[PDB]
């Protein structure tokens, strides 16, 4: 029983740790800045398919607002599937949520920045208030949408400036038009 | 317009 | 002998996921929603008498201004024991309270949020600056001071828009003017 | 007027 | 094994623990209030050459922005040495570096409060951008650099406003025109 | 002009 209680309290440090993790991401005005490191890393998993797409840590519009985060594919997803870099926007089942209006309905901003503020990769959207990715979350998190084609898997390949030491920046603007 | 992952 | 040690170390954890917890709900511009879950059996330990009342996690008026925390009688208290949701406004003893003026001297909000954003449950009040309950802290908290008859006991009994998915949220506003 | 807590 | 094991989750805790107690000090907006308590004690394992030095907790000018904190010699440094309280400024090691306009360059200016509200000791100063306390972090912490003859160590002797309750509140003012 | 600790 004394052998058990170790391999326990192993894991629920790794939760803390990880909760602490994202307390220390989460923003409140609805600009966020993700900072993917061990870049080379996570792109071959990615490739390799063993792990097909990461979640960044949760961001909010307002301190009691809207609970959200990122979903990106490394080597792309669906019409992207291999060929470009795929980003999506989720909301997540927020502590709030019965005091927000619903269906979410904020434009967002993606970006993939140029760490040489050369050519930052954009694009934007505004969402389809029919969609399932925009209802109330009914689960931990309702279905990613965005961009398949956010990005070429080319334009960030050798020597380009979004990837430097081994690290990458991906930036999400939720317009607070209206809250 | 967004499109949702597979 | 090894099985005191460890109790100590998980002993120390949940101490720290409690501080976690903590921060991640305190606010500092005196605008603070409270989140109460598990409703039903919460009123029930008020009623039977064994948690007559609930602090909230601490919140504050400015980044180094004044901690606060709110406390809750899901059963009354005083001349609202029994009949009314009793709600109170607690001054704690802050970090920076000797770079404070006092007697804390802010107007309070206090409000039970209609979840159905119909009718709120409202009140407000001056702090008494003679009071002992605006006091500069000289223990952890000082004697909660609000509104004992808050909100009659049927207000939120059965089928009612206050309390929906077994929750209830309550919500505090406290006047920055003159800060 | 706000009144304590007993 | 059981000596081993325990062993290692110490260290892991007293970091989670630390990383935690950050946290809880971090500020975004390059205002930063610094409290330092249990003075007299620190202030005598200053003059008795044991700990020289403490660093204060990190803070940032903004959300995604410079990482900085405060270093400071209860018994003074360099030209100060054993006569003043000398005070500095640090850029650390920050997670968005990269995006960021190297060398820092803002002015910054640095006070010990009188708890009196009285008469506050100030000092500002500009970078020197040709500095390596100014250029981008390469280890955890650049030189601290900043005001060896911050203030004279009698001003803070016997009866005075700055220690109370055997603490000291040290302040600092990140200006942020340009960013 | 900042004097850098020593």
């Amino acid at each position: 029983q004394l052998e058990r209680s170790i391999g326990l309290k192993d894991l629920a440090m790794a939760d803390l740790e990880q909760k602490v993790l994202e307390m220390e991401a989460s923003t409140y005005d609805g600009v966020f800045i993700w900072k993917i490191s061990d870049f080379a890393r996570k792109r071959q998993e990615a490739v390799a398919g063993r792990i097909p797409a990461i979640f960044s840590p949760a961001f909010y519009t307002s301190r009691y607002g809207y609970k959200m985060c990122l979903r990106i594919y490394l080597n792309g997803d669906g019409t992207g599937r291999g060929t470009h870099l795929s980003l999506f926007f989720v909301v997540m089942k927020g502590p709030n949520d019965a005091l927000l209006r619903w269906p979410f309905n904020q434009k967002v901003t993606l970006m993939l920045l140029d760490q040489n503020n050369r050519e930052h990769v954009i694009d934007a959207f505004r969402p389809d208030v029919t969609s399932s990715s925009f209802q109330r979350p009914v689960n931990d998190m309702n279905i990613a949408s965005g961009c398949p084609l956010f990005c070429p898997v080319s334009k960030m390949e050798a020597k380009n400036s979004y990837v430097r030491d081994d690290a990458i920046f991906i930036k999400a603007i939720v317009d607070l038009t209206g809250l | 317009y967004p499109i949702q992952e597979t």
